[PDB]
């Protein structure tokens, strides 16, 4: 029997940022929340690889 | 947390895309193309025309 754990992380931009980021064809919010997915789910990797 | 930056408002800079912060532009937009108006001609009238 074990109790849970959390992994949490935030990232934060600027409404300039995003706003230009749109003109050079990234979708700003899609795209910021990839990369938390695609972080989070490395990072994991990062946690169960080395729990081995 | 990732500024988006700005220019130096060097013109080398600008055409280049060459930022201060993060998401280097891809480049500047295409406004226009401005072109020297054509002169016009004193018609031919006043003196003799004569087709050869």
């Amino acid at each position: 029997q074990t109790a849970v754990k959390s992994r949490k992380l935030k990232t934060g931009i600027t409404v300039e940022l995003a706003q230009d980021l749109e003109a050079n064809g990234f979708d700003a919010p899609n795209f910021l929340e990839d990369l938390l997915a695609t972080e989070m789910a490395d990072e994991i990797n990062k946690d169960i690889l080395q729990s081995l | 947390a990732e500024i988006g930056g700005d220019h130096g408002y060097n013109a080398t800079n600008i055409a280049a895309g060459q930022t201060s912060g993060a998401v280097t532009q891809i480049g500047p937009a295409v406004m226009g193309m401005v072109r020297r108006a054509i002169p016009n001609l004193i018609a031919f009238d006043i003196c003799g025309v004569q087709p050869m």
